[PDB]
């Protein structure tokens, strides 16, 4: 157990209440629980929304404010929301251009999330949709659910959420996030597994010398279980594994708000090549240790360059966990000048913050 | 004639709430194992938020009671489970409808429309490692009942029965959809929760038809 | 043991790279090591500088920027630097307008950092200094080394490096700093050990219905062991301990570069109290959950609002870390609207980024 | 007359080497328990270091090499042992200078005088739970040998020894300097990091001096 909690059913209460106290930009709603800016609706601007299960603070709603989400729908833990919330949010947020919902590529936020965009079409409300599924640990879409949505959807939410602040329509903000999602990378491993609140024992163990090796966020054990060596071993099993795994061929649904139908879209993945540039995000999953990451990223630079990819921008930090996991993931987005155009915009939000 | 009446249904949905607490736990561990731990919650949150709202509703029509408890359970349970509880519930609420009692061929029609509901929103396939691998089952049980003119509660008995069978059957199958999927062949010898789930459901019917 | 090192004697090295390649506005410097803004010396500005060992990451060389420090010497992990990496790195730095020391009151912080304010001195750069010693844990000066510098010294490095860039003296930075140090109030507690990187074994154990309260940052168990049994438990006695030790006497010593000698200053604190105003700091010390420190957060102000006291600001996060240590620490620094306007002004470091 | 060499002094440290790199861990663990569990790492960094810059010292004078001693100590061992231990060795080399060999008489007052530096930096007072603890005894223990006009390697064999009861005396306080004493009486029943240093200095240089 140990955790810092009260009661098991007030936990998200309690820290959604923190949460809203912190932060006078954020406002807290209830029955259906959800949070906004503040300052939404705001005119004249593409509407951002995305949510998820509690659980991998700071996404999403370390991420509601200008340049970026304009509301988020925070599910019980690891539990994808349910569409009466994701439905009100985005009423409560509809700036009268549109609202973008970004959806995580797992079977119960897909589900969810596409049964409130129906509901919001059937309301009026000009909508579409991005998924994301940057996570290439599960190699294969032909007979698993499709690859999951991981710490990408950070680096897709700014990068959409500048646009939308510049004043992009829905259409471009949309085919922004689809092209982004398309060209993202992301893998993760674990050290040591989460506890959720309700539970008293680890989502999985392991000895000293084992990792988790291609984790997502919600605590599952990875796409395999093997040997723990060094810093330098795990972070090129998971960089070799970027490279190999980066060819991916799905079908992805959104929603064409003109046909009023959901839009199969078959789409293929490259593999990163020898003179992208690229955005690297280096992910806490929830414990490690800020100056490890650094020592992940020290590694990360030299098998970038002998590669030939060019890091433009990082991040190194804690922007999309999975609660307590001891662990990180590494994301590759490749950009172009457009793209760090976009990047270096204003942001305003809890958990990322610069310019304007 | 054999008929399964309104407030059978209700009395079932009753008993729902009543396993999805008890085996709260027990649902956890299966998707501790092959999942991210959450589908006893799950259930459990959502049908104790449809027993709670039942005693209201106790005297509308069964295609009324079905509705509301899938809309309820939608607003509820979340994650992948929830938005197919929730179709399975409201399809076979519109192969009811006005209903006060339903004859075996009627209940048969209403599990093949629930269960069609939950294949075309999840597009699981037999062995895929689903709740998808009992409900087909059970359907075709159901349907196999009808054909023998059984009585509706020795109908119920075997569709429970077979649903047993089936959810214990996901043991042995690579998952192919949901979170374990992304397991590989480590969802190998584990039972599927949400399986589990329609069983126990399927358990509870039995027991609500036994008079 | 389970890190994300490679070997042992490079862990550091390798950190310190990958931080310097992370950040193209921070210049690692070599043989001695130590971090400076790649743009010191800035002339017309007083120096700001500060260090202690590695181990506390973003502490302190995420705070090397404009509106922060000018440069920080990284120790040994859990080390205090040596005089000569300090020298160094403050002649470095030097804008012609004298350079402030802050320095953590530990035994070999106070030792290291006072052999180099003299060797400063002599080489003809005017500098002083100021000691902070927020945690309130160790009750009792008279026969202790004094209170520890904990989390509070992210807090005054802000206001007083603010105070620097706005172009305030040597003098009124120092003063400000000890006026601040003289009403800040921090309080840290552990659920679970930290490993340094040498170790394979945590340094103290504890059952999962105990607590190490009154912990620092280098790891040492706390003032005692208690149980631990919620969060709101554990917050009380945090705050209700923050308001009994509130009172406090000692001697600290800052360098009078006119006289060129130490000069011994007795000076008292007052317990803060009803009607003060102040910034609130919830501090991960490593691996708490960022969830699990709003939930923190939303105890606080309850208790906050109880005592009469008006939280202004807050930052929530890992600002001043211990490793991979599980909990946290509240400081409470008082405040007036002068000191809410060096709050807002501009940052620009690696962990803390407003304005401008 | 009985004297100790200044080839003995590069003896001495050199040996030092040795025990802090064997002793290590032990040191470690004893500043795990009252602290912060990096003592035993300072002293062989620091030492480590100092030995390797000795060869190219050994034919200078005892002040010479004690005094760069220190110094390399300072620029290396770091936390709250780098100053103490570093001023220890400048102030001894201050009372030695240009010797070729000392006297126990020499040997008293550098031994005096270095301590007198650890003391008026820490301000440790006997039973604080320092290396003072140690220090103190010792100089104490060189000026009795003095008096007796005890030659120079019996005078550190009882010194070693006296150094030796000392650390352990230490098992009992309670800290009132150092990081040790933030833990209150958390402190009693475990020994003193740096005294231990002090002991295995004192043991070495019983052993330099034999012969
Ligand atoms: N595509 C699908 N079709 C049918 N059933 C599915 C599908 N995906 C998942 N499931 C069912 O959902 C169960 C897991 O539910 P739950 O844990 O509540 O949701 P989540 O996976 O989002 O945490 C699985 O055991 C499986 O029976
Ligand atoms: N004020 C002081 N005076 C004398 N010796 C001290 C003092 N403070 C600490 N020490 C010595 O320092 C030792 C701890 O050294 P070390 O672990 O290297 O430094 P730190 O405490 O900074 O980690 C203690 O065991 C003690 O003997
Ligand atoms: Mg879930
Ligand atoms: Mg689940
Ligand atoms: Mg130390
Ligand atoms: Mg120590």
């Amino acid at each position: 157990s140990k955790k810092l909690i009260n009661d098991v059913q007030d936990v998200l209460d309690e820290q959604l209440a923190g949460l809203a106290k912190a932060h006078p930009s954020l406002t807290l709603h209830q029955d259906p629980v959800y949070v906004t800016r503040a300052d939404a609706p705001v005119a004249g601007k593409v509407a951002l929304l995305s949510g998820g299960g509690s659980g991998h603070e700071p996404m999403h709603c370390g991420y509601i404010g200008q340049g970026m989400l304009s509301g988020a729908c925070p599910g019980e833990i690891f539990t994808s929301p349910t569409p009466d919330k994701i439905f009100e949010c985005a009423m409560q947020v509809d700036g009268g251009e549109g609202v973008l919902l970004i959806i995580k590529n797992y079977t119960g936020d897909i589900l969810n999330f596409e049964t409130a965009t129906e509901l919001l079409h059937d309301s009026g409300v000009k909508v579409t949709t991005v998924v994301i599924d940057d996570d290439v640990a599960v190699k294969d879409s032909l007979y698993t659910a499709g690859r999951r949505g991981v710490a990408n959807t950070v680096l897709i939410e700014k990068l959409v959420g500048a646009a939308a602040e510049r004043g992009d329509s829905l259409d471009a903000c949309a085919e922004l996030g689809r092209k982004l999602n398309n060209q993202g990378h992301s893998i993760g491993i674990a050290l040591g597994a989460c506890t959720v609140p309700a539970a008293g024992k680890p989502s999985f163990t392991l000895a000293d010398n084992e990792m988790e090796f291609g984790v997502g966020i919600h605590g599952e054990p990875g796409i395999d279980r093997r040997p723990f060596s060094s810093l330098d071993q795990t972070v090129d099993e998971m960089f070799d594994t970027l490279l190999v795994n980066g060819s991916y061929h799905r079908t992805l649904r959104f929603w064409d708000y003109q046909q009023g139908s959901w839009q199969e879209e078959q789409q293929t993945k490259q593999p990163l090549q020898s003179g992208d540039r690229v955005i690297a995000l280096v992910n806490n999953l929830g414990a490690t240790p800020l100056s490890e990451l650094y020592g992940v990223y020290n590694r990360l630079t030299t098998r970038c360059q002998q590669a030939g990819l060019t890091i433009e921008r990082n991040l190194i930090g804690a922007y999309c966990t999975s609660l307590d996991m001891t662990g990180f993931s590494i994301t590759l987005l490749k950009v172009d000048d457009e793209t760090l155009a976009l990047w270096d915009a204003p942001v305003h939000t809890p958990a990322l913050n610069w310019g304007k | 004639g054999s008929s399964l009446s309104r407030t059978q249904i209700v009395n079932w949905l009753t008993r729902c709430g009543d396993i999805f607490s008890t085996e709260s736990e027990y649902l956890t561990g299966l998707d501790r194992e092959i999942g991210d731990a959450d589908h006893g919650l799950n259930m459990n949150r959502g049908f104790s938020k449809v027993v709670e709202k039942l005693p209201a509703i106790a005297d509308k029509d069964i295609g009324f009671i079905l509705k509301n408890t899938g809309m309820t359970l939608l607003s509820s349970v979340g994650g992948a489970s929830g938005p197919l509880f929730g179709t399975f519930f409201i399809r076979a609420a519109q192969a009811t409808q006005a209903r006060q009692s339903l004859t075996l061929e009627e209940l048969y029609q209403m599990f093949r429309d629930g269960a069609d509901g939950v294949i075309s929103r999840g597009k699981a396939e037999p062995g895929d490692k689903t709740m998808c691998d009992v409900w087909v089952p059970v359907v075709e049980s159901l349907r196999q009942s009808s054909e023998q003119n059984l009585s509706v509660p020795v109908a119920l008995e075997a569709a429970s029965s077979i649903a047993e069978s089936a959810a214990q059957s996901t043991i042995t199958m690579q998952a192919r959809k949901g979170r374990a999927s992304y397991l590989g062949e480590r969802s190998i010898g584990h039972q599927d929760p949400g399986a589990t789930s329609v069983m126990f459901m399927m358990q509870m019917l039995a027991l609500a038809a036994k008079e």
